[PDB]
């Protein structure tokens, strides 16, 4: 049962009317935030637009990418999504801005179904160009096969009697073991025989699965699964990741459009978030600008704790939230507010409940005074060596003495920051 | 002919494979017995690591396209390639271990 | 009891033999050659 | 079985030497000093072995050489094995070929590692008799074997693997074995004769081997196909993402089945106050996940520059990290202690001294580096042999102490030849006149 | 017959009980740099604990890689020393941080010594001894192979277990001409007899002798490789037509970034080895030449990895003094290195030589190279050794001669070396003109 | 020993060409052939009314 910093956000909690209450899903406050939040949630539902872009700002200890989670997680799991911090963009194999279109294209996703042919049996005979005869609970077919799998089994050292399973769309061979039927030839035989399938050789099935486009692109591109030796021989000659070419994107858009279509498939769109935007470059913030007017590119969510700064990669425009203005102008902006004393102590009781520890309200108060006194964060990282210090006394509840001995075991950012300042070698 | 291909290369200039034996040559009899273990190379590498590589290789691809597994070396029923270069290509390569 | 170099019956398998060594002669066979043994003389 | 060995700076120091009720001795296995940060260590310890809290940054601080690597290693060797525990310089993400993100990434995974545990079989006794009937240019070869321990006796005939294993590796009649069904291979278990009684038991044995991986390592056997060699040569990496939420997918259903269990484990990092901005904003981000590990990072910087910026920060930190961390803080040793330290050094080291070199070495380290000190003692006692006395006098570290210069008596040396000395400018005056 | 401004100093010179006298082992001056260079040979001689770091700082030409080379001379030919410049660790292939690690390993050897018992010879008639089945069957169960020996200097018969049977199934040399076999273990090996050279007038083998000596040799094999190579072989793929290894023979295998588990496994078998009484690790020492060219990263790194358990016993060198780190600019240090880094190790001082120490390593200079010097003119050498360096008197020694070989005079006079110092400029000179013209020079 | 090849004898059956001349414009001689050397000249096989050179020094043989 591992808790971290999350897990307690089961959702916004917003009304279906799209007003939002004071406590619930394991949130406390922020109530225009959250209804801006479930506006956007019922905006990407609606799936018709493309190419938005919000962008949340606010303080430390303000709850951004716990909105971010909360948002996602309201969502579900049908709808694609791909947390991304703006430092994972920069690569040395592939540029930038390529980076950044490969996460646009894992984004969005595709529900497809197709049908699944196998045959499975038992093996009878091999002749060569190639046939082979499948021996069933009941049925009993013959084959006849395209060469590269044969050599396929033969480097399955599949033997005589054995049985085996094909799946014929993809040209998958897997070896069952051996038949029972044949079975106590060995005293102590390696080979761990295997009960014969029942039901046909030939046997159909449906699936339903789900895929993203730059799966598409990646699959269509790079071939990484192959099976006879000119396939993993060549897949392993180019291990590098290289650029896509726009046209592949072209095509696979014709593709998955002709799919759809024709009513086998439907589009998913979904929502990019990038954490602590303010460090991306320059070139990345006027790639984006380009990115987003496009007519596939999802829904993104950017996240910035910052104020009058410099963007990284100039020296001159000082904008807000590290944004310049080009990228603020198709930009909407959603503003949160810092806490107060009472949502701060809820805040700690309700970590400490999904922490299941006990707590006395006198050590509540403490906490909460803390917590105004230096940040939110100090008293929610230090609440549970306070609660293996009363363990150590075995105790199951808190004290105000163990938290007072637990804070004075452990330093904050103010009372180091004094330290440092007198200090005889910058200690 | 014999003033174009009678004696044009065998003049040394570059290199000359007696002088790349006389170079490469070795002054070892026998050395590193423990090549056994002390070495341990990695073709012993992989089958001494088979219990692991059977129970946790375990992701498959989400999507694959076939006619580019083949296509990635150049031998399709349409390619570029030789005649009987492409059968030699995995005939010296199918007897791989 | 574990007396000797750890004696090893080595044994042949089934009284036919078309030559009479069962393992003298295939090592002749290697030691000469078939091929260069019609040049002996 | 241990390692090889030799002595290093924190060879001497094998466990926190802490306290059931978490209470610092003065002095417990080659430990001494600084008792609240021991009782914070042994609280973090508390912390990796409950298993149930992740993503927690813990940082300690102080001035150079007061043992906050010293504390890290004692907390690491008190930990014990079994538990994957990391150790990483800061200088060692800026690479070249990897993106110092995916570094980061692959630090993690490494620091975590998951449990597996499963059902095997081993067959083992005293063989008797050996019999294997191959045919030549046949189509067909067989195997008899008469195998008996001290209690029982059963004969087996074998079929094709068995008898490849056998042959290949050589089984005589005194020569004892142990062979697996599902594996099939075929292991010496030492000769009874021809040296050891008849092994007991019955021949069937039944048991459970584990195996700890850690998750880097599933992470990227499953990469490519010819990722399983990156775990040697290393010549991988920006694993795509689409493989790390299945390969947490899997390992949370491996969790909930309940068949394998995961071991959370500790990522230490020295000298973190050198590091870019970018890596910073990435841990930001890295804390907040349900399997981080807990992190710990030493500095002994105080204000000064952020690498990747222009103004200066509390240890060279962004506000924003230690706001998510706490700070551990180390002080300042005394006389006494630093007699204790160089003694427990001496005694690793099998080196004899006497009180009034003790002394000295004392005040040495008082008046300069406790490091000065450490070293100044091992030349002494390589000195000791040529006098040939097993022993170490006040001579001896005086002369071992005016033959190796200090910082401070070269710092002072150099104020009055910086002539002779290659100035920053590059002129000098070589020629003496 | 050539030497390059070293190779004149035979070791360090210094006598038992660790004095240093004055001439000896091409060495003159510095007497305590040589005592302290000494306890650290013998430190490192101790083979017992490693770690350990040391710096020697001092002005340019006060002959710190002439100390160095004479610790490497003390030290012998099985120790290994790893020469190196700060220049060096920098690469394009791998990370700074790797090439500093992988030279660290390359410092420390390793040796291993093991004895083989092999009884060979000629064999006079290769067949194998017939006897009756132990069990009930036929044909023919072989319980001894008779084996003939021949050799110069001892010759016997002896007889083996018939398992070599498979063993005799291919050898192609002769009938019994010259044999190698293995008494625990057994085997073959293809080694034909001299006497048979002549029967046939062609022959594409050429022919072995008869073993000289005992019929049984007990000879013992002694082979020292570092730990470096050890895992590159580990890392580094084998074999022949398989895939992997044709790939690898075109693949141009660039180093790239071995990784700690292949250390460990190395560490954990050369452990278990030297446990086992087989195998002997010799801790080395490794040399970084100009020191002050390295940056925070490399200094970082090297803080790391001298705590290390297998960290060699380092020597570094510079010449800087009240100058700013690499790297950074606010770091004003003693010879560019962090202070964090000088706290982790000792320092040896250097003291600039005068004009009789001057005229003695010129009379030194001039007797190695076997030439022949006039005293007025060894005196006038030493003055301008004095006025301006004694790097240019050095250098100067073979333009004299040049000029004395051209008036054919084995000896060297004092108008000779005027000439000379006319000739060639030292570097007041040449800057006095370049500051004196004002036509870019 | 170069371009001296002259003529082959094959034959009895069987390491066959035992002993072929050599030749050259000045000079000639006879040489007796083994199994190896059979097998060596059984790669590339010639007429042997050219002149050939062949390694005298246990190498391998190169048409001229
Ligand atoms: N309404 C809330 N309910 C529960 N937890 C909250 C709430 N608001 C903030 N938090 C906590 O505050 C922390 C700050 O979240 P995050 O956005 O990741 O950092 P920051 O706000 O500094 O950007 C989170 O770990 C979250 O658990
Ligand atoms: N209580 C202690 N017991 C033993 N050794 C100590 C103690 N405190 C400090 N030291 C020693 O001080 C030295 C410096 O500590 P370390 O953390 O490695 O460097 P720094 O303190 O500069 O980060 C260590 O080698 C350690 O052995
Ligand atoms: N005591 C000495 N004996 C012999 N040669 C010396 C001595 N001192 C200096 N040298 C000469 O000086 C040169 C080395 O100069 P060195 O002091 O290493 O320069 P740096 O100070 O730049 O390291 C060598 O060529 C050596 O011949
Ligand atoms: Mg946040
Ligand atoms: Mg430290
Ligand atoms: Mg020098």
């Amino acid at each position: 049962t591992r808790t971290a910093a999350h897990t307690h956000i089961k959702g916004l909690g917003l009304d279906e009317s799209g007003v939002a209450k004071r406590v619930e899903g394991g949130f406390v406050g922020q109530i225009e935030a959250r209804e801006a939040c479930g506006v956007i949630v019922d905006l990407i539902k609606a799936k018709k637009m493309s190419g938005r872009a919000i962008l949340l700002a606010g303080g430390p200890s303000t709850g951004k990418t716990a909105l971010a989670l909360a948002i996602s997680q309201e969502l579900g799991p049908k709808v694609p999504f791909c947390p991304l911090v703006g430092s994972e963009l920069y690569s040395v194999e592939v540029k930038k801005t390529e980076t950044l279109m490969e996460n646009f294209r894992r984004a969005i996703g595709l529900r497809i179904k197709e049908t699944k042919e196998v045959y499975e049996g038992e093996v009878t005979e091999l002749t060569p160009e190639v046939i082979v005869g499948l021996k069933s609970a009941k049925g009993t077919k013959t084959l006849r096969l395209d060469p590269t799998i044969y050599e396929s089994i033969q480097r399955e050292k599949v033997s005589i009697g054995d049985v085996i399973y094909i799946e014929a769309n993809t040209g998958a061979v897997k070896r069952v073991g051996r038949s029972d039927a044949y079975a106590t030839e060995f005293d102590l035989e390696t080979e761990e025989y295997v009960p014969l399938p029942k039901g046909e050789v030939h046997k159909k099935k449906e699936i339903v699965q789900d895929v993203t486009l730059h799966d598409l692109d990646v699959a269509n591109a790079r071939p990484q699964g192959g099976q006879d030796v000119i396939s993993m021989m060549g897949q392993l000659l180019k291990p590098k990741k290289t650029e896509i070419t726009e046209k592949l994107r072209q095509e696979v858009n014709k593709v998955v459009a002709k799919y759809i279509d024709q009513g086998v498939a439907e589009l998913i769109p979904g929502v990019l978030f990038i954490d602590e935007v303010n460090m991306l470059d320059i070139e990345i913030f006027t790639y984006l600008n380009k990115a987003l007017e496009s007519n596939i590119a999802p829904v993104v969510v950017l996240a910035s704790n910052r104020g009058m700064t410099t963007v990284r990669g100039t020296e001159d425009v000082i904008s807000p939230h590290g944004v310049p203005p080009d990228l603020i102008d198709r930009l909407l902006i959603v503003r949160t507010l810092p806490y107060d004393k009472d949502e701060i102590r809820t805040i700690i009781e309700r970590r400490a409940t999904v922490e299941r520890l006990q707590v006395e309200s006198s050590a509540l108060d403490l906490l909460a005074t803390m917590g105004t006194e230096t940040s939110l964060r100090y008293a929610l990282q230090l609440l549970a060596p306070c609660g293996i210090l009363a363990q150590t006394s075995n105790r199951k509840e808190i004290v105000v003495n163990d938290v007072n001995e637990a804070k004075l075991l452990f330093l904050d950012a103010k009372r180091s920051t004094k330290i440092l300042e007198t200090s005889a070698n910058y200690l | 002919v014999n003033k174009l291909r009678c004696d044009r290369r065998p003049i040394f200039g570059k290199n000359l494979i007696d002088l790349l034996t006389k170079d490469r040559r070795v002054k070892y009899d026998k050395s590193s017995i423990i090549d056994n273990e002390l070495i341990k190379p990695l073709q012993t590498r992989v089958l001494d690591n088979r219990k692991i590589i059977d129970t946790f290789a375990v992701l498959t691809p989400s999507a694959v396209s076939l006619d580019m597994r083949k296509l990635a070396l150049g031998l399709n029923d349409d390619s570029s390639v030789g005649e009987n270069t492409r059968l030699k290509v995995m005939q010296n390569c199918f007897e791989v271990s | 009891e574990g007396p000797e170099q750890l004696t090893s019956r080595n044994f042949v398998t089934l009284y036919d033999f078309p030559n009479a060594p069962p393992n003298l002669k295939d090592f002749n066979t290697n030691l000469f050659g078939d091929r260069w043994s019609y040049t002996n003389g | 079985l241990k390692s090889l060995s030799l002595i290093a700076a924190h060879s001497h120091i094998t466990g926190l030497g802490l306290d059931e009720n978490l209470q610092p001795r003065p002095t417990s296995e080659g430990m001494v000093g600084q008792l609240q940060a021991r009782r914070a260590a042994g609280v973090i310890l508390k912390m990796v072995q409950n298993g149930t809290i992740a993503g927690r940054a813990v940082l300690v601080a102080g001035p150079p050489s007061t043992g906050k690597t010293a504390l890290a290693m004692g907390v690491s060797q008190s930990l014990g094995k079994d538990v994957p525990f990391t150790a990483i310089a800061g200088s060692e993400i800026f690479s070249l070929e990897l993106s110092k993100t995916e570094a980061l990434t692959q630090a993690f995974r490494k620091s975590i590692g998951i449990k597996i545990k499963e059902e095997t079989e081993l067959i083992e006794g005293e063989v008797v008799e050996i019999q294997i009937d191959r045919s030549i240019t046949g189509g067909h070869k067989q195997g008899k074997l008469t195998i008996k321990t001290t209690d029982m006796e059963t004969i087996y005939e074998l079929g094709n693997k068995m008898i490849d294993g056998l042959t290949k590796e050589k089984v005589l009649a005194g020569d004892v074995i142990s062979i697996d069904k599902a594996s099939g291979k075929i292991t010496k278990l030492g000769r009874s004769f021809a040296f050891v009684q008849c092994p007991e038991g019955e021949l069937q044995k039944r048991k459970t081997v584990v195996h700890t991986v850690s998750l880097h390592e599933i992470d990227v056997i499953n990469s490519r196909t010819q990722g399983f060699l990156a775990l040697f040569t290393g010549d991988t990496g920006e694993i795509r993402s689409e493989v790390r939420d299945q390969i947490n997918t899997k390992v949370a259903e491996w969790k909930e089945e309940g068949k394998a269990e995961i071991v959370p484990g500790v990522l230490f990092i020295d000298e973190v106050h050198m590091l870019d901005i970018e890596c910073f904003s990435f841990i930001n981000r890295a804390l907040e996940d349900e399997f981080a590990p807990i992190v710990m990072m030493a500095t002994n910087r105080g204000v000064s520059k952020t690498r990747g910026t222009n103004y200066k920060s509390p240890h060279g930190l962004p506000l924003d990290l230690l706001d998510r961390s706490i700070i551990i803080t180390t002080k300042s040793y005394n006389e006494q202690e630093i007699k204790t330290i160089l003694s427990i050094r001496a005694q690793e080291e099998e080196v004899e001294l006497s009180s009034d070199a003790l002394d000295l070495l004392t005040k040495t380290g008082v008046e300069t580096s406790l490091r000065y000190s450490s070293n100044l003692i091992s030349v002494a006692q390589q000195i000791a042999m040529k006098r040939k006395n097993n022993t170490v006098e006040v001579e001896d570290v005086k002369r071992a102490y005016l033959l190796f210069l200090d910082s401070a008596r070269s710092v002072k040396y150099v104020q009055e030849n910086e002539s002779q000395y290659i100035d920053d400018q590059g002129n000098v005056q070589i020629s003496i006149a």
